[PDB]
Parts: C-alpha cells; structure tokens; sequence
RNA sequence: AAGAUGAUGAGGUUAAUAGGUUCGAGGUGGAAGCAUGGUGACAUGUGGAGCUGACGAAUACUAAUCGAUCGAAGACUUAAU
RNA sequence: GUACGCGAGCUGGGUUCAGAACGUCGUGAGACAGUUCGGUCCCUAUCCGUCGUGGGCGUAGGAAAUUUGAGAGGAGCUGUC
RNA sequence: GUGAGUCGCGAAAGACGGGUGAGAAUCCCGUCCACCGAUUGACUAAGGUUUCCAGAGGAAGGCUCGUCCGCUCUGGGUUAG
RNA sequence: CCGAUAGUGAACCAGUACCGUGAGGGAAAGGUGAAAAGCACCCCGGAAGGGGAGUGAAAUAGAACCUGAAACCGUGUGCUU
RNA sequence: UUAAGUUAUUAAGGGCGCACGGUGGAUGCCUUGGCACUAGAAGCCGAUGAAGGACGUUACUAACGACGAUAUGCUUUGGGGA
C-alpha cells in the first residue's frame, strides 16, 4: 500500500548495486579500423 | 452530461451588464465599489 | 511458429511483406518478422519452381491481387515475374535462400533491426 | 596536463546519464567513443559531442596528442527543475518535476 | 527437453543447433484441370488424390563469423618426514 | 482456541444510516419487546515474514565431475468379501 | 527529498519503398492493407474569436521522438440593392 | 519607524495575471559593474553550449549576472567492513 | 612431502572523516517605495455638459504616460540659455 518510513540514503544505494548495464562486446572491423558489435553489422 | 454555464452573449450582455447596473441604485453603488479599488473592467 | 500481433493482422502483415521484398528484393525490419517471413518466402520459391496452374492458384493465396511494377517501362504483378524470373534463377538450387543480416539496432524503440534478401 | 569540456542545463535527468558515465570513468578515449556510440540510449550521442569537443580544444589550445589521453574524472550535476502539472482525477493534480544536467568531462594526459 | 528475466540444457563450421529441402508418421477426407453423362443444378474417372502448425530421419543450401574478457604460481607454527 | 482464526484475501443475506409501510405508545414532532421491500465494501505492498529464483565473497594454490549426511521436511487413512 | 527509474504513457491495424535531414517506429510523396458509412461523411446555427494561408524555427507544449504542428517569428487573408 | 516571507495588498506595466457566470476574492516577483567598457577574433558543434582569447582591479562579477549558507546530489580518497 | 592448529588477504557495495563541485536563494550591506505624525494650505465638480472610461494620435509603436481629428500637442506672456 504505502511505506511507513523514509528510505534512507544507504539502502537506496544498496538497492541499486545491480542497476548497472553490461557494456557491449565489440570488435574491430576486418580492415576498416573501428569497433562494432559481435555478430552484428557495421553501418 | 450537461455541464453548467452553457454560455450566451445576450444574457451576459444583459443581466451582468451595464444598463441594468446603471438603471438601478444598487447597481450604481456596485460600479462605485468597482471604481474606488480601481478595476480595468466592469460588468464581468 | 511465433506471434507478433493478433491473428488476422499477422497474416496480412506477412502477405504485405512477401508481396514486398520482391519489387525491391530487400527490406529492413525488426528481426523476428524477418524470420517468419523467411519461412514463408522459402516456401514460395520452393513452390514457384513447379509452374503449374495449381501452383499459381496456391501462390495467390498470400500475394496481393495487385501490385504494379515498372522497371524498364514495363509491367509485372509480382507473379508473372515470380514464375518467369525468380524461380528461373534458383532452378539449379534448393529452397534455402534468404540470409539474414543483423544490421543494427534502432533508436526510438530500442528495436533490433535487420535486412533480408 | 588536463583539459575539459562542458554542457550546461541540457535536457536529460542525471541518473539515466550517470550510468553511461560510469561505463567510461577511467578508460582510454577512442575506446570510450566506441562505448558510447553503440549503446541504445538517448544519453549517449550528446556526450560524444561533449567529449569530442574536449578533444578539439585539448589539441587546439593545449597542444596534446590523442594517444596518452584517458578519462580520469567525469560527472554530472543537477541543474534547474522545470516544474509542470498533470491533471488527475477528482480535480487533484500531481506535478511533474522535469530536470536538467550540467555534464562535465575532464581529459588528462596525466603528464606535464 | 528450460523459461518472466537471468538461470538451466542441447549447439556454435573439425558443425545437423534452428530454418528450408526431400521423404515419412498422423490428420483431412477424392484437389484443381481435363473428359464423360446429364437442358440443368450435379455426379462419375483421372486418384487414399491433393493439402498439411509445432512431430520424426538424411540433407550445410542459408545463419550460428571474426573477436574480446576473466581466471592460480600455493602463509605461518608445531608433530611425522 | 488462534481479534467469538482470517474482509490492505472474497462475499454483504443480516446488521448501527437516509426512503416507505404494518401493529403499538405518544395529542405531536416521532420512537420501538418488534416486523417488512430496497439500500456504493477504496488501496500501484515500503520493512518484517513467506514462496521461488539469481549475482558477490569465503571455504589456504586455481578448475570439471561425483557424493556422504549434520540436520530439516512429506508421507502415516481405512472398508468389503 | 524518499516511494521510483516504479504506475501510467487516455479505446482502435498498420506494413514497405523513396526522399528530406546533423540526426527519422512517428515528417512529406507513392504503394498496398484495414476501419466508419442514418455516419468519425457534407451544409448550417449557437458558442469560441484569428486558431485560417505561405515562408522560415524547433528552447518551451505535444504524456515518447520530431526535420512537424491548433506551438514561436515575419508577412497576408473575411468585399452583398 | 520598515529595509524585500517586513513595510501598502502592491519598491518592478498591480487590484494586474489568474479563479468565479456575478457581487467578489486575489497573487508572486528588488540588486552586474566605476562606467556597458555586455566577452572582436580562433577551435568543437546543427544550434544551444563550452574552451581559448581578450575588457575590466577582479568574469569562481558574463545577464536564470554582489555575497551565495543548509537540505539534497555527486566525484575521490586516509581507517574500516 | 604428510598431519594438527591459527591467521589474512577480497569490497561487489555501503560506513566515518577530509577535500572539490553542483542545485537552491537564507544571511550581510543597500533602496526606487511605504508607515505614522507636525506646521501651514485646501476641502467639492457638473446641461458653459462633470468624475470616470472607450477609441485613436509619434517615421519606426505591443503597452504606460501626455494628448484629442489643430491629437506623443498649438498660440501667448514671463524664466532659463544649450
């Protein structure tokens, strides 16, 4: 329904340890000298 | 629904207008009160 | 099997896609739609290499009754050209064209995006 | 040495950006360009404009080379708050709080 | 074969993982077209025909690339040795 | 027995509402030892708890497999011939 | 500030191509598909009072975006025996 | 006697903007600098914006411009977990 | 090498303190404007058409103010002197 209490600064931050994003995996082109994704296309 | 205030210029140009107010002592008094303050607008 | 939308909208989508891809022989879409249409169009070329009446009578069950064409100041309704030009290419070959290219993502929807041929 | 480049009161909230910063807080430059340019987010391209500017002036004014450069510290801070309303049932309202950000990036060779 | 996600499991070209192909199982119940006979609606023969989602064998024909990351070098003391 | 177990799980027939009527008491407004038809049941679950499922670290070098059982839980019915 | 990157994002069928553009699920053209059809169609009156047209813009709004707009700037548009 | 949440309700385009049909009710809102000398010109970018450059005694006084606290929000790190 | 025993390192992330920014606009200083009073003056206008308003006038004017188709003011007399 509702909270009873002010969520602190701490558990607010502990609640967010897994809010990240895993960086993409990249690969330099075959002789075009720049990165792009794996099993994707370069554009 | 039918909401209130289905407007019309004629009834408004009437009752809440001027010539009524300036055709009754009461209305004259009203316009006075609206002057001593200083109001840009009358009959509205 | 796979679901994009409701039932009718699904098949009419597909009919517009295989009816597409054939004026201009390559498109760009979400990835999934490319997969189910992969299945479909492969069934089409495998069908299109017979040439029977009944093959036309069966192919029309998804293509659109009308799709005008102009390439060399000429005319083709996606079916003339199918059964004159397309199967002619892949006579030697088995059904199993239609590669897929994971072209890239999209910005507004975060959508994956592709092209197929 | 050092170098920096800033945007000011650009129209994105901090958090949604703050992530994309913590991707690259430490790494070499062009690797970071790669890291930004791909991620399916609206917060990315802007920041590439920022960083790219930091390289422009880091070369023009301070006479550096792109090789030894990394991102030692980058961050975002709050800006003003565009306060707006949404209507809501039974006459009430509940006011949106649109926010902004003052993005800050600081290149460094680390050397002198 | 698992499943909300992630996880799990089969697989990733030295390859049958999925798709398609050809076959098949089962389902459906005699395709269109032709010919015949009926003025006709209709039937008969072509013919267990033809069609077929998830199912099942062979088939690399297509796509599973290339690439990147993480990850130990063995504490001390005593007793055997 | 556990808020005569449980309404942030359900229902609302009853019941402490507004209407109306019967008997009765009251001069009257109106009210009952009573009776009768109808009469709106809100909530996006924060913490604890619970059901399930995962990441990190540790388990004196780093990994793939297999397994013991400290303990815990579930099962425990009965008839006829 | 927390709640929370959560609830919701206000009925409904769109898809493709080509262009413009710093940049397009959403903008313009074309193509098909679908929806209303005693009516989401058409002419009027009340009512509102410049929203109308064209050219430029895209910080604010527009429940996303936006090269676009009933938004911003400049100019222009309403004729009665 | 006040020196900007005080004093007028109002230090500024105030009985205005706005709410109401209408009597009527009714706001908030001060400070660049000595002087505007208000950042030529260069670089990045579409612009916004920024860094350089310079004016000025000073720009961490550059117009959402004297000072600029706290809440709140981040960055980094010495001890610890 | 073998056994027995003890101990730590880790920090995903958080904590305490220190430094540096950001928001936001308290405090400090100031004042254009107000408050209450003194002394004095004055204390009503209007058919000779009031008070108050509308609409319009500046080369460029959206508003305030001035003004009224002689319109962002005309003539006169006095003062001032750029």
């Amino acid at each position: 329904a509702v909270p009873k209490r002010r969520t602190s600064k701490t558990r607010k931050n502990k609640r967010r340890t897994h809010f990240k994003i895993s960086v993409p995996g990249m690969t330099e082109c075959p002789n075009c000298g720049r990165e792009y994704k794996l099993s994707h296309r370069v554009c | 629904v039918k909401r209130t205030y289905q407007p019309n210029k004629r009834k408004h140009s009437k009752v809440h207008g001027f010539r009524k107010r300036m055709s009754t002592k009461n209305g004259r008094k009203v316009l006075a009160r609206r002057r001593r303050k200083g109001r840009k607008v009358l009959s509205a | 099997r796979k679901l994009g939308r409701t039932s009718d909208q699904r098949k009419a989508m597909l009919r517009d896609l295989a009816t597409s891809l054939i004026i201009s022989e390559r498109i760009e879409t979400t990835e999934a739609r490319a997969k189910e249409v992969r299945s479909v169009v492969e069934k089409l070329i495998t069908l299109g290499k017979k040439g029977d009446l009944a093959s036309r009578r069966n192919a029309a069950k998804t293509l659109r009754n009308v799709e005008i064409l102009n390439e060399d100041e000429t005319t083709q309704t996606a079916l003339q050209k199918l059964f004159g030009e397309i199967a002619e290419r892949y006579t030697e070959r088995q059904g199993g064209y239609t590669r897929i290219l994971k072209q890239g993502p999209r910005r507004g929807d975060g959508a994956e995006s592709v092209i197929i041929e | 040495m050092e170098a920096k480049a800033v945007a000011r009161t650009i129209r994105i909230a901090p958090r949604k950006v703050r992530l994309v910063l913590d991707l690259i807080r430490g790494k070499n430059a062009a690797e970071a360009i790669a890291i930004l340019k791909l991620t399916n987010k609206a917060s990315s391209p802007v920041i590439e404009k920022v960083l790219m500017s930091a390289l422009a002036n880091a070369e023009h004014n301070y006479d550096m080379n792109t090789d030894e450069l990394v991102v030692k510290e980058a961050y975002a801070n709050e800006g003003p708050t565009l306060k707006r309303f949404r209507p809501r049932a039974q006459g009430r309202a509940s006011a949106i709080n649109k926010r902004t950000s003052h993005i800050t990036i600081v290149v460094s060779d680390g050397k002198e």
